[PDB]
């Protein structure tokens, strides 16, 4: 990871630095290592730090673009972007990834206060408690139909309720929508839902290969995201060593049979699991190269 | 261009100070035309007959080549002053440095207007030495009293111009430096004619040669305070000018500008001073430039500091790697210290002027050179005898500057992103 | 404008101020405890008696009006908690904590002819200390000697309420010093006019620095580049300073004059005006208000009494006369300091010629 990733800056093209940075932050019997709920989760955090990081970059750099309509001043941050631009303000803030500022803004306009806590941050180790079973009644009651597209998307988020939505209102960009679906997560059910149900054409890959990517990767899919990256010609290398340390790190599925399709799913696994051949694999990639670079 | 204009006003200045030093030529002249024939018991007679030989055409005369010898000490302080104190850090050095094609022309100037000097003064002082042993004696009192002259401007270093940590109206610096000067002409005219006086040996005359000696001596010492004290003035450079025309001569180009030192010294204190009471500066400091939303001023003037800032302590890490190398390590470290100490507050107050957080864009940039030098500097304490003025002047402003951007930003300085390294000592000092 | 005959007339000798009840000073006889819903709050800060049987520069410039014969030489209130430093007479700080019987004591091959104490601010084991001939930072092997040279005697340091930079003063230097703990370092702050710098003084949020000369002339610096305003009206020197609980209004006197200078700091308003004139009375020597902005403590000098007054801030500033606090017989009030942190009014620590150190609380009792 760390070698690829110094070559990478060294190469000095701009996605495949973001790509190789996702590498990176995503990767902190392989197949039952990929299935575990421990293992899933864990990824699940990754890609929304990875998610939240960059709206906050996003922010940064559309409030330092303009800040004559900023007002910056010297919570804030979010302000700021909102001229550019209290449900408004916990949306936009928890999209940019920030959730304590979001927390501060709840805590100004506010038994529910532990609630609060144990819903953002608190543990709350409860003995014969009900929990978001409430929540999702209230809110199917007054708030699915409410005026304020930020609150019902809140609510939404937090008792993981009305995943039919897109709530588009308050989401617009594939980030979101991610964010937003992911908040909500049975992690099979989506994964065949942006891979099957969604489909290639809909992620529009042509221009966005590393979105694609990025959207199966951050779903632990990651036979998919290899396979995908692979039909691309300027990815190919990249995905190898890719592949490769997935290898190493246990964290690859393979195929078991040669002469299977790069990508193959076999019988009674897990739904959404997917082997390649990662000998085939370096064997097809290599082929190209052989004759001229034989030390390679 | 800039260069022109300032090497004009600098024209100027020094025509304002050898202005007033020419003005005060004459009464010096009538001084010591009633001193050189004081008559205790006929003092209406003596004072009428220096009255007449005060219009006189000799004395005139006199008057005019005693002018034209104060261009020429105002033309020498134009032409060799210096905006940094000249160190000898050898005996050898010192030397060398007295021995210069330029600095032995400068002490033959020296010697032959004191020539001239003195028999003006000899001239004036009517009677036995009016016409060429007494008079060769006074002559040679007045040459020698030029060399000493030019040799001690050379190691008190007197063409270094001292900009005042105070300022104050011409009129008022120049009393105070009056009694210093005078005092200073009368003991060094004494010294002068007694070593004179024994080199004479070897290879009414007496009160007349120390009173020539002492008014040479007097009306030099008073051409360098006044050459200081204007070429010294204060000015204020216009921070953001509301044509580019005037770009050059702003605060901001012409401390980036490889302009004269003198200048740069002088836009140095002008801007600590705007930093310090010019609120509306300060503003056009933090202003967006447009268009660009660019803080140009205060980005320009930030990036001079520190890249000062850091010159210095790469000076003082290497001169550290025994005595005089550390202490001359940060010698130069009075614009330093003016640097950091304004810097740090600007920044202490930005926590509630800098509307649009201006300048929390290079927050945490600061931060980093801060516990960086600071770090530097800790080991510079380490070196033996590097423990035991500008050096203890940066190392204060620093920490206070540091100290006072730390408890004006409070807690929300919690916030910012910093290196863990420097966490730890900001959570010491806040401590 | 104040005058010092609208006060209730002062206690009379055998009664002793216990403590200030809806704006009436209440008198004891020594022994009628507070009223009971007070006597349970009494944070007992310590209320020692220090037997005293237990240069002029120095003396002159002082705090204290009787510093060769008073066994309290100086006094400090830490910024946060009630821990108070005294000076004792042979030069020996002692370090008195509020429920605590330990004595820290301080006392330094240099410690001769302590001038003032200085708590720094947001620490409780941190006190500057001006000694004769330099500063011992006495960190509460454990004193930092900072010498700077010239700046002695040394006659007033103060640690900024930053916590984070010490400024010294003295009376035959005309720089001050500023004064860098951790650094070790001085730097000197060179002003032309008015012989050394005596009393320092820096606003109660760290722009304004009150600076007292021996000559006639007081100036303000505010402290983001150290900007140096010179009042050079003032018909002799200026005896105290003091700010404002908002370092808005900045409280004077001329010694000599008896009269409240109130320089408004709205570039501060460029004449001074008579708010309390405190003419007998006598010198006004010393000046204190409490943090709350509503009572101020301002020792008049001929028995020396302390003038306690209510201030209104809104619409107009002006002194309000409240009452006298005096001492028993043959007890002058040597020194007074406001607990920065008292949390039910304002408390008042007087120390006495004999060192007795009395406590005396402004109830705010909201009616």
């Amino acid at each position: 990871v760390d070698l690829c990733t110094e070559a990478a800056e060294r190469l000095d093209d701009k996605n495949v630095s973001d790509l190789w940075v996702m590498v990176k932050q995503m990767t902190d019997d392989t197949l039952k290592s990929r299935c575990s709920g421990q293992m899933q989760m864990a990824f699940v955090r990754q890609a929304l730090n990875y998610l939240e990081q960059s709206y906050k970059n996003y922010t940064l750099i559309s409030v330092f673009a303009n800040l004559q309509q900023a007002q910056l001043g010297g919570y804030n941050l979010v302000r700021s972007f909102l001229n550019i631009r209290v449900w408004a303000l916990i949306y936009y803030c928890m999209r940019c990834g920030d959730l304590m500022a979001a927390q501060q803004v709840v805590n100004r306009a506010q038994d529910f206060k532990n609630c609060f806590q144990e819903y953002i941050h608190n543990k709350d180790r409860r003995l014969s408690p009900t929990t978001e079973n409430k929540l999702r009644l209230h809110y199917r009651r007054a708030v699915r139909a409410s005026t304020d597209p930020y609150k019902r998307a809140v609510y939404c988020i937090i008792g993981r309720c009305d995943v039919s939505d897109n709530h588009s209102e308050v989401a617009d960009k594939t980030e979101d929508y991610l964010w937003l679906k992911l908040s909500q997560v049975t992690l099979p059910q989506f994964q065949k839902q942006l891979f099957e149900d969604y489909g290639e054409s809909h992620f529009a890959v042509n221009q966005q290969p590393y979105l694609y990517f990025q959207v199966l990767f951050l779903t632990a899919q990651f036979e998919a995201a290899i396979a995908f990256l692979f039909r691309l010609e300027r990815t190919r290398c990249h995905a190898v060593h890719v592949a490769l340390a997935l290898f190493e790190l246990k964290l690859l599925l393979k195929s078991t049979g040669q002469s299977a399709q790069l990508l193959s799913q076999e019988p009674g696994e897990p739904q959404g699991v997917r082997r390649l051949n990662f000998i085939r694999l370096l064997m097809l990639y290599t082929r190209k190269f052989e004759p001229t670079d034989p030390r390679e | 261009m800039t260069m022109l204009g300032e090497r004009l006003v600098l024209r100027w200045r020094v025509a304002a100070s050898f202005a007033w030093s020419v003005i005060l030529m004459p009464v010096c002249c009538a001084l010591f035309i009633v001193l050189s024939r004081i008559q205790i018991l006929h003092p209406i007679q003596w004072l009428t007959d220096s009255i007449s030989d005060l219009t006189s055409s000799y004395t005139i005369f006199c008057l005019l080549l005693i002018c034209a010898i104060l261009g020429l000490q105002c033309t020498f302080l134009m032409e060799y002053y210096t905006v940094v104190p000249s160190i000898p850090c050898s005996r050898l050095a010192l030397i060398g440095n007295l021995l210069l094609p330029h600095r032995i022309l400068h002490s033959l100037a020296h010697v032959a207007m004191g020539v001239l000097a003195s028999w003006c003064y000899a001239v004036l002082s009517k009677g036995k030495y009016q016409l060429l042993e007494s008079h060769l004696f006074q002559l040679l009192c007045g040459a020698f009293f030029g060399y000493s002259y030019s040799l001690q401007y050379f190691v008190h270093n007197m063409n270094y111009l001292s900009f005042p940590s105070i300022q104050q109206y011409k009129y008022l610096q120049f009393r105070r430096f009056l009694p210093l000067i005078i005092k200073q002409s009368v003991f060094q005219s004494l010294y002068f004619i007694r070593s004179y006086a024994i080199l004479y040996f070897c290879l009414s005359l007496f009160y007349q040669i120390w009173l020539s000696g002492t008014f040479l001596l007097a009306t030099w010492y008073m051409v360098w305070i006044l050459f200081r004290i204007y070429t010294t003035e204060a000015r204020i450079f216009p921070v953001q000018t509301s044509f580019a025309e005037e770009a050059e001569k702003c605060l901001p180009f012409i401390l980036n500008s490889n302009t004269l030192p003198l200048v740069k010294y002088l836009a140095m204190q002008d801007l600590v001073l705007l930093s310090q009471y010019s609120p509306s500066r300060r503003q056009e400091v933090f202003s967006l430039s447009q268009p660009g939303g660019h803080p140009h001023n205060w980005t320009s003037i930030s990036k001079e500091c520190l890249n000062l800032m850091s010159s210095l302590t790469s000076r003082l890490i290497a001169h550290q790697e025994p005595e005089a190398s550390s202490q001359d390590v940060f010698a130069d470290a009075q614009i330093h210290i003016w640097a950091l100490e304004a810097l740090s507050h600007l920044v202490a107050a930005s926590f509630s002027e800098d509307r649009m957080g201006v300048v929390q864009t290079s927050l945490s940039s600061v931060l980093a050179i801060l516990l960086t030098l600071q770090e530097a500097v800790e080991k510079h304490f380490k070196l033996p005898h590097a423990s035991s003025t500008l050096r203890f002047s940066l190392r204060a402003a620093l920490k206070t500057a540091i100290y006072r951007i730390t408890t004006t930003f409070g807690e929300h300085l919690h916030a910012v992103p910093v290196s863990s390294e420097h966490k730890k000592k900001l959570q010491q000092f806040l401590d | 404008m104040c005058s010092l005959d609208l006060f209730p007339p002062p206690l009379d000798g055998s009664q002793l101020p216990l403590y200030e009840f809806n704006n009436e000073i209440v008198a004891g006889k020594g022994f009628d405890n507070p009223p009971p819903t007070f006597q349970s709050e009494l944070v007992n800060i310590p209320e020692p008696t220090i037997p005293v049987d237990a240069e002029d520069l120095t003396a002159e410039f002082s705090q204290a009006l009787g510093w060769a014969d008073c066994p309290l030489r100086a006094f400090a209130w830490h910024p946060h908690t009630y821990k108070f430093a005294l000076a004792l007479l042979d030069d020996s700080i002692r370090i008195y904590t509020a429920g605590s019987p330990t004595i820290p004591t301080l006392k330094h091959r240099l410690q001769k002819d302590v001038a003032s104490l200085a708590w720094k601010p947001m620490c409780a084991s941190v006190l500057a200390v001006a000694c004769q001939s330099c500063v011992l930072v006495w960190h509460v092997g454990c004193a930092q000697v900072l010498s700077h040279p010239g700046h002695s005697p040394v006659t007033s340091v103060c640690w900024s309420p930053k916590g984070g930079v010490l400024l010294s003063a003295s009376p035959v230097d005309t720089a001050m010093l500023v004064w860098d703990v951790p650094t070790e370092s001085c730097i000197p702050l060179q002003r032309v006019g008015g012989g050394g710098v005596t009393f320092l003084s820096w606003s109660p949020d760290g722009s304004k620095v009150l600076a007292a000369t021996p000559s006639s002339v007081f100036r303000v610096w505010e402290t983001q580049k150290w900007t140096c305003e010179r009042w050079p009206t003032l018909q002799g020197r200026c005896q105290t300073g003091c700010w404002s609980p908002d370092g808005s209004r900045l409280l004077f006197a001329v010694k000599g004059e008896s009269v409240i200078y109130s320089l408004c700091f709205s570039g501060g308003s460029q004449s001074a005006t008579v708010v309390a004139d405190v003419s007998e009375g006598g010198e006004i020597q010393s000046m204190c208000w409490d943090p709350s902005g509503e009572r101020l403590a301002v020792l008049l000098k001929g028995q020396p009494v302390i003038a306690v007054f209510r201030t209104r801030n809104s619409p107009i500033f002006e002194l309000l006369p409240c009452g006298f606090i005096h001492g028993r017989k043959g007890e002058t009030p040597q020194l007074f300091q406001f607990h920065p942190g008292f949390n039910k009014g304002a408390l008042l620590s007087q120390l006495w010629s004999s060192g007795r150190v009395n406590h005396f609380p402004f109830y705010f009792v909201n009616a």
